[PDB]
């Protein structure tokens, strides 16, 4: 019943920014993280950046490192990521995918890495 | 870190079992004696599915055909009973730390 | 007050997974910052309430219900696993708001010849509510009933061992883990 459904993306113009949304529940979507992961066609799957379940403290790929901007949106059960400044490249369906451990804020020694158990169904964006 | 998977295409005909690698720049075996590849699975127009995780054990829900080796570096995936169901292009996440650099993509 | 935690993590004797104690704790001043000193890798994975802002909050009960477990199943005893403990020795509810303390104990739970002190329910017909304990030895008819109070073929017997010695790997290698599950208390 673990569920991601997520829209916003469509046909964009280059230069120019859009809003991708997410909306998540089946689960407790104030738990564990969520991923963002791309394919664009003619590519395998490239890992776009992720979030701690609250917003704690985010990493983004080293193709971006800034112009994307991911924010989660608690209280509500949902998801928003804000691209900024896209490039020719960067035509690709993007997936929102969760990942299967529930976020913990410690240190362990075992860590059962990341693991996108549960995916979302992509949103085409062209620039 | 950079994953390179083997083969991005390896027809299998229906039944024999088919193998697919990948390597590691690095040896994602830490300390604690956990390999972290991970193999995604996509059948054609449908979003990727977990397959694997952590290398060997597998997320429920996913037949036991779908056993994955392990090593330091050098893992792979066994499809021991290879049908219709079985057909998509895999791929090999490391799961170690940012940037999951997502492996390049096999075919079936 | 200075609540006792070294009982629950310093006492001699080592629970079992499916015997394992709740030790309710409270009425006393307590101190989450004293635990960041042994294992020199512990674990403190908290769900719920972060290990550092823990110190200066509270709630009304605590419950560190520790016991040992293989090292492999330290990352198993986490809030919505599903595996062999998770679904028939432990589980933890899907909001918990705990810390999960597990450290490699190599030492005093390694005989030469192999602790087999422990145990661990690998059958049961259904799975767990979130913090069921059930010492029930009962046969298991993992197959049919005849009438299972002793049999052999298979019905099987519910709750087999462990096997820990030091030339194991680290996976293999027993775990205490101590689970705490949580306004009298709180430093
Ligand atoms: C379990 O016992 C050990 C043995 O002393 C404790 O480790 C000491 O903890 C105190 C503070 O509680 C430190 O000042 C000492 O430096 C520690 N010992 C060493 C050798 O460094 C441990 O804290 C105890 N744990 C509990 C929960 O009581």
């Amino acid at each position: 019943q673990v569920q991601l459904v997520e829209s916003g993306g469509g046909v964009v113009q280059p230069g120019r920014s859009l809003r991708l949304s997410c909306a998540a529940s089946g689960f407790i979507f104030s738990r564990y993280d969520i991923h963002w992961v791309r394919q664009t066609p003619g590519k395998g799957l490239e890992w776009v950046a992720l979030i701690r379940y609250d917003g704690s403290d985010k990493y983004y790929a080293d193709s971006v490192k800034g112009r994307f901007t991911i924010s989660r949106d608690n209280s509500k059960n949902t998801l928003y990521l804000q691209m900024n400044s896209l490039r020719v490249e960067d035509t690709a369906v993007y997936y929102c995918a969760k990942e299967g451990i529930q976020g913990y804020s410690g240190y362990d020694y075992f860590w059962t890495g990341f693991y996108f158990d549960y995916w979302g169904q992509g949103t085409l964006v062209t620039v | 870190v950079v994953m390179t998977q083997s083969p991005l295409s390896l027809p299998v005909t229906p039944g024999e079992p088919a193998s697919i690698s990948c390597r590691s720049s690095q040896s994602l075996l830490q300390s604690n004696g956990y390999n972290y590849l991970d193999w995604y699975l996509q059948k054609p127009g449908q979003s990727p599915q977990l397959l694997i995780y952590l290398g060997s054990n597998r997320a429920s829900g996913v037949p036991d055909r779908f056993s994955g080796s392990g090593s330091g570096t050098d893992f792979t995936l066994k499809i021991s009973r290879v049908e219709a169901e079985d057909v998509g292009i895999y791929y090999c996440m490391q799961a170690l730390q940012t940037p999951l650099t997502f492996g390049g993509g096999t075919k079936v | 007050n200075l609540c006792p935690f070294d009982e629950v993590f310093n006492a001699t004797r080592f629970a079992s997974v499916y015997a394992w104690n709740r030790k309710r704790i409270s009425n006393c001043v307590a101190d989450y910052s004293v635990l960041y000193n042994l294992a020199p890798f512990f674990t403190f994975k908290c769900y719920g309430v972060s290990p550092t802002k823990l110190n200066d909050l509270c709630f009304t009960n605590v419950y560190a219900d520790s016991f040992v477990i293989r090292g492999d199943e330290v990352r198993q005893i986490a809030p919505g696993q599903t595996g062999n403990i998770a679904d028939y020795n432990y589980k933890l509810p899907d909001d918990f708001t705990g810390c999960v303390i597990a450290w490699n104990s190599n030492k005093l739970d390694s005989k030469v010849s192999g602790n087999y002190n422990y145990l661990y329910r690998l059958f049961r017909k259904s799975n767990l509510k979130p913090f069921e304990r059930d010492i029930s030895t009962e046969i298991y008819q993992a197959g049919n009933k005849p009438c299972n109070g002793v049999a052999g073929f298979n019905c099987y017997f519910p709750l087999r061992s462990y096997s820990f010695r030091p030339t194991y790997g680290v996976g293999h290698q027993p775990y205490r883990v101590v689970v705490l599950s949580f306004a009298t208390v709180c430093g």
